[PDB]
């Protein structure tokens, strides 16, 4: 019988379909064998980094769906998960709350 | 039953706190204020002189018979070889340190002091390693097995006896309640504590003569020894205790000394008393040490004995 | 006879001057320890790893190892509150144990779980007054609701170590996972490594030690 | 019993250093001869210090080209050859922390006697009375 | 009688067993109760692991008796 | 004991997880060794500094030949005697120098030869089997009196049987095993050879109970066989059993290292460059297990210690000391007769009760002694200790 190669490795993600992609998207003449299924790990390893944030904060916030917010807090919140996402722009994710302190009363 | 040999000790001068036999059943060292009598077995005494400020409370020797440690008031513990004077001053302790003990390879010591801690103190080095702070009271007395060296007992004046590790100084297992967790009036200060040979089972003495073996695997007492009599029973002062393995022995025995002159014998298996000395009446037995088939007695006084 | 009385006159004021030095403390009083002397004064003179993300990973791969074992089953499943701050518990000033955080934490940041055994009200009533009576005097109850209490006074977590301070610098929120209503507890200001856990307990004596504070715990 | 203990500290600077101090000299002669022998190439070998023998008769010419090998007063090497370390370079440093070993031990064990001197004048002191 | 097999997840099983009963009917019943096939599991008591072969009775537990069961987890 | 008292589940991990020391030394350390039990561990230094520190302190506690005879370059082997007294070692200045450890100034014997030295290995009496550089024989030297005697391209690496210390094992520059019988003193006629890789041979380990086997080619992969022997020492066979190797980078083995008693675990040592992590694979089925991450360097070397149950390895560009260790928390619950912990809120169930208010001649033995630990380590095996040395400490 058939058996998934993306269950092969434990993975969530698709690995035939990360093959498929980099097969048609044209980014080199042959992909070895074992490139989509590194490619997926990764995928999926930075995923559930934010994911869990994003899920830590909506339950620090006692809501219980994930919601663009929430991803805006997990991020902007984080020190290196704000580096790789330096230039993105979250659709409906607000800002984060920062006041300067010469503007603070006295 | 045990005949005696010779009280060949100096009753003269001050108090002494005890007298614990050489690891080769070859030497006795005794205490009186700011040093130290050294009695060959051979009839003869050598004598040390101290850098204590203070009387001390305790000394033990050294495994292999060259050095000798020794914890004075002064809040200092102090280590001085046999032969080449004193070698090492542990400074760290802010309170009257009382017992003292290192492991089987005399590779790092063990000293309670009244700072409601203990220390573990590197030996060679003579520097700190560990403390370990697990008492509201007064930590009288440590002790680590001769056969393993990775536990220690610490009994305290608030009933509290606790079991660490040599290794990382953790709590593993306590045996008693304090204050908090019993009613507030019985508790019972523990005075001296002692491991079995084999390290599986605990002996201990508390201030109301009682002797109890613990199994420290099950955390229950199984044997219990006691006067029937409650006259001395009651005490005030670190009243020595300590254990007979007899070489080839059946059963060991149990010794004890009440503030009487008095010295008991039982056999743990069966608890029934075999035998009493007295004196050989006079003053507090402060401190039994015994060695393969041999025991020397101290009384408060500078009355030493010891027996075969 | 020379010796006795040069070597003690040296040895002697060598020692008590280097006691000296060495005693930055008051001097206290204390004679041997041959004397009976219990000296059970009130007031003692004396004293009193890695990141979050290598955490993280290391628990998703712990628990997608469960996961993939469970294929042979249920009597697995973990405190999804696994999320908690590295503390320790050792001798403390408000009290006599305490927790102390092992590591420099942030503010609105969540520290543990106050976890025990659930009972009702009338329940919890007898404990504490069958406590009160054998010299527990030692309340470690908390209230989740109206109608149910959590008990940690014989099973529970390391949380049952946090003392009650006029200052406060965790508070207890109630969160809501998988349904039910549980007690965690978060930083309310940013908390120092080595720093004892204050928490106020909103009861409704007091070994405070605050700068600012009030001499009841009610 | 005091003399015994530490009168061996005279045996120790004393015997054994002047023993290894001359099969540390002999070392000399046996660089030079192979020295002045392979000046006249091949890399001088060791193995020709055990005795210091150096068995040879007119070393520039018993090394030449008839007979490469030192067939008398026989070198390891043959050639340009990295079996060996050639240890006749620098061989003196072993026996000169040899000898440094010896020398901080008796500066050592001087002190030692001092302190064993200090406590045993207290020793007669106590025993006076 | 009842006995407790503590699993490391924070689950305790109170078992029914009998003091005649072998230690292989107690992974059995472990089995019965939970599914976890006898042969992966791995069962300690006071310090010593209780060997396959000998009874229940051979290491002298009694009613409600606590002991570890620890996993030979693998891939 | 303070292992029967822990509780079986943080105490019964199959291997270290995490670093918790890291030790440095002044030199460069180039081998590494353990006591025969976990007390000691005998460092060689870069420059034929010989220590020994002790796993209580991390500090030095003997240097051997601090009077003479010690080491002047790069030692290459320390093999400890079953006791805890003899301690073998040998180093690039090609001799061998056996140490008895009562007396630790200067060295008991020693022989010195003509080639560096790769490898010396413990016999009992007394009788060593060592490597020569660039030979094609190993050594018998049986130094109660200093003699030595001798016994497919070269010889790299020695190794005898654990079960039958008669067999001896032997890898070649050329691919080739080759086992030997002592069935003399003098006079060793082989058994069986073989072939199995065109590679120099690196390293030969093998299980505490013969039932395991493992090779370090020259190749990128690591051989693993499951060996067996019978008929009066005659009777010996392989059967590969798996090949591990690094997937992505093809990187190679510095060290490897099996586990106790059945061998269920092998861990291994990197050696090219961005290599700074230990893998530790199963042996039954071979899968990866664990990677150990806590080094910043090339690791040379590798040595499990089964009674503390830690790993300690060497870097190579600095030369410090690394140790990851099995790690136990401090447990609250201990501080009273019954404080258990829980994680989860337990419920509570109620007897009808609660709500209403209102000799002993147990066997004791305490002159046994217990042979066997949680983890299955033989205690009451001899362990002799090393004599402090006070001269060294007066200054
Ligand atoms: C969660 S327990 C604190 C743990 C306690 N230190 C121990 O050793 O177990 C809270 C209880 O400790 C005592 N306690 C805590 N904080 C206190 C304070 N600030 N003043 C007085 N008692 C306090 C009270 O008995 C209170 O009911
Ligand atoms: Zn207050």
């Amino acid at each position: 019988k058939a058996k998934t190669r993306s269950s092969r490795a434990g993975l969530q993600f698709p690995v035939g379909r990360v093959h498929r992609l980099l097969r048609k998207g044209n980014y080199a003449e042959r992909v070895g064998a074992g490139a989509p299924v590194y490619l997926a790990a990764v995928l999926e390893y930075l995923t559930a980094e934010i994911l869990e944030l994003a899920g830590n904060a909506a339950r620090d916030n006692k809501k219980t769906r994930i919601i663009p917010r929430h991803l805006q807090l997990a991020v902007r919140n984080d020190e290196e998960l704000n580096k790789l996402l330096g230039r993105v722009t979250i659709a409906q994710g607000g800002v984060l709350p920062n006041i300067q302190s010469v503007l603070l009363p006295k | 039953m045990f005949q005696f040999v010779t009280p060949v000790g100096t009753q003269n001068g001050l108090k002494a706190t005890c007298a614990k036999i050489s690891p080769d059943g070859q030497f006795l060292a005794i205490t009186q204020g700011l040093n130290i009598l050294i009695y060959d077995i051979r009839t003869v005494s050598q004598t040390l002189v101290t850098s204590h400020a203070r009387p001390f409370s305790e000394l033990c020797w050294s495994p292999d018979g060259q050095c000798i440690a020794t914890a004075s008031d002064d809040f200092s513990v102090e280590i001085i070889h046999l032969s080449y004077g004193l070698l090492h001053t542990f400074i760290g302790h802010t309170a009257p340190v009382i017992s003292l003990t290192f492991n089987r390879k005399g590779n790092l010591l063990f000293t309670s002091s009244m700072d409601e801690s203990i220390k573990i103190w590197d030996t060679l080095n003579g520097s700190l390693m560990k403390t370990i702070s697990a008492h509201s009271e007064a930590v009288v007395s440590v002790d680590v097995p001769m056969n393993d060296s990775s536990i220690l007992s610490s009994g305290s004046y608030d009933g509290l006896i606790r079991i660490f590790d040599a290794e990382t100084g953790h709590c593993l297992k306590t045996l008693t309640y304090d204050k908090d967790w019993k009613r507030e009036n019985g508790v019972v200060p523990i005075s001296q504590v002692k491991f079995s040979e084999n390290a599986r089972y605990l002996l201990v003495k508390s201030l109301d003569g009682v002797v109890k073996i613990w199994d420290c695997i099950g955390g229950c007492v199984v044997r219990t020894f006691q006067v029937q009599p409650l006259e001395k029973g009651v005490l005030h002062h670190s009243c020595g205790m300590d254990f007979l393995n007899p070489e080839d022995g059946s059963t060991p025995l149990v010794i004890s000394g009440y503030e009487n002159g008095d010295i008991y014998c039982w056999n743990s298996d069966t608890k029934s008393l075999l035998q009493l000395l007295d004196g050989s009446h006079s003053s507090p037995v402060m401190s039994i040490h015994c060695f393969g088939n041999i025991m020397c007695s101290l009384a408060l006084n500078g009355d030493c004995c010891l027996w075969r | 006879s020379r010796r006795k009385v040069l070597e003690e006159e040296k040895a002697s004021d060598w020692q008590i001057e280097l006691n000296g030095t060495l005693f930055d403390s008051e001097l206290q009083p204390g004679s041997s320890f041959k004397a009976e002397g219990f000296r059970k004064i009130a007031d003692k003179l004396k004293i009193n790893v890695s990141s979050s993300r290598d955490n993280r990973a290391s628990n998703r791969r712990f628990q997608q190892d469960i996961e993939a074992q469970k294929a042979a089953i249920l009597l697995s499943l973990n405190q999804l509150n696994k999320r908690k701050k590295p503390v320790m518990f050792a001798r403390s000033a408000i009290h006599n144990w305490g927790l102390y955080a092992l590591d420099s934490i942030a503010a609105k940041e969540m520290i543990i779980e106050y976890v025990g055994e659930r009972i009702r009200q009338p329940v919890a009533e007898m404990r504490e007054k069958r406590y009160l009576k054998n010299g527990i005097g030692s309340s470690y109850l908390f209230r989740v609701d109206e109608n149910t209490v959590i008990d940690a006074t014989k099973k529970g977590g390391i949380a049952r170590f946090i003392n009650h301070c006029c200052d406060p610098n965790c508070t207890a929120k109630i969160i809501k996972v998988g349904g039910r209503r549980r007690i965690v507890i978060y930083a309310l200001r940013d908390i120092a490594a080595s720093e004892e856990l204050t928490y106020d307990y909103k009861f409704e004596p007091c070994l405070c030690g605050a700068p600012n504070c009030k001499g009841f715990l009610n | 019993l005091f003399k015994k203990k530490l009168e061996l500290l005279e045996v120790y600077l004393g015997w054994l250093d002047n023993v290894y101090t001359e099969m540390r000299k002999l070392d000399d002669d046996a660089a030079s001869h192979v020295e002045c022998g392979k000046e006249d190439n091949i890399c001088g070998y060791c193995s020709t210090y055990e005795r210091i023998p150096c068995s040879v008769e007119e070393f520039v010419r018993d090394f030449g080209s008839n007979e490469e090998a030192t067939k008398i007063h026989e070198v390891c090497t043959k050639w340009k050859c990295n079996r060996h370390l050639d240890w006749v370079s620098t061989n003196q440093e072993q026996y000169l922390q040899q000898i440094d070993s010896l020398e901080s031990m008796q500066e050592r064990l001087q002190h030692l006697i001092q302190a064993r001197k200090k406590q045993l004048n207290i020793q007669y002191y106590e025993e006076i009375l | 009688m009842q006995i407790f097999v503590k699993t490391l997840t924070g689950k305790t099983i109170t078992l029914e067993v009998e003091p005649s009963d072998t230690i292989e009917n107690v992974k059995a019943k472990i089995q019965d109760k939970e599914g976890i096939p006898p042969d992966q599991q791995r069962l300690i008591f006071a310090g010593k692991q209780l060997e396959d072969g000998r009874t229940l009775s051979d290491y002298n537990i009694q009613k409600e008796s606590t002991l570890h069961l620890v996993l030979r987890l693998r891939g | 004991m303070n292992i029967l008292l822990q509780d079986p589940f943080a105490v019964l991990k199959e291997h270290p997880e995490k670093l918790t020391h890291t030790i440095e030394n002044p030199l460069r350390t180039e081998c590494l060794q353990f006591s025969p039990c976990g007390d000691y561990l005998a460092l060689g230094c870069a420059n034929g500094a010989l220590v020994i520190y002790d796993m209580d302190t991390f500090r030095p506690i003997c240097v051997p030949g601090n009077m003479l005879g010690a080491h002047v370059r790069p030692i290459t082997s320390i093999a400890w005697s079953p006791d805890g007294r003899l301690l073998l070692t040998s180093s690039r200045d090609w001799s061998i120098k056996l140490w008895d450890l009562s007396k630790p100034s200067k060295p008991l014997k020693e022989i010195r030869f003509d080639s560096p030295i790769w490898g010396c290995q413990w016999l009992d009496r007394r009788l060593c089997v060592a490597t020569i550089f660039e030979e094609s024989d190993a050594y018998v030297i049986d130094f109660s009196n200093d003699p030595v005697a001798s016994l497919h391209g070269y010889v790299l690496v020695c190794t005898v049987h654990t079960k039958h210390p008669n067999i001896i094992i032997v890898g070649t520059s050329k691919g080739w095993l080759d086992f030997y019988k002592f069935h003399s003193l003098y006079q060793t006629e082989c058994i069986h050879s073989l072939k199995i890789t065109s590679s120099n041979i690196k390293h030969l380990i093998v299980s505490q109970n013969g039932e395991r086997l493992a090779i370090n080619c020259s190749d990128r992969t690591i051989r693993q066989y499951e060996i067996s022997i019978d008929d009066e020492n005659s009777a010996v066979e392989l059967t590969l059993e798996h090949k591990y190797q690094d997937v992505i980078n093809k990187l190679q083995w510095n060290c490897i290292l099996f586990s106790n008693n059945t061998a269920e675990y092998l861990v291994a040592s990197t050696h090219g460059s961005s290599a700074h992590e230990l893998y530790i694979w199963e042996t039954t089925s071979g899968t990866l297990v664990r990677v150990l991450e806590g080094a910043e360097e090339e690791l040379i070397d590798i040595n499990w210690d089964f009674y503390s149950m830690s790993i300690v390895s060497n870097g190579f560009e600095s030369g410090n000391v690394y140790v990851w260790s099995v790690v136990i928390p401090p447990k609250w619950s201990a501080l009273a007769p019954d404080f258990e912990e829980v994680e989860e809120n337990v419920d509570y169930l109620e007897k009808e009760d609660e709500f209403d208010e209102v000799e002993e001649e147990i066997a004791i033995d305490l002159r046994t002694r217990e042979q066997y630990d949680v983890r299955g380590n033989n205690l009451l095996v001899e362990r002799f200790t090393i004599p402090t040395d006070y001269t060294r400490i007066i200054k």
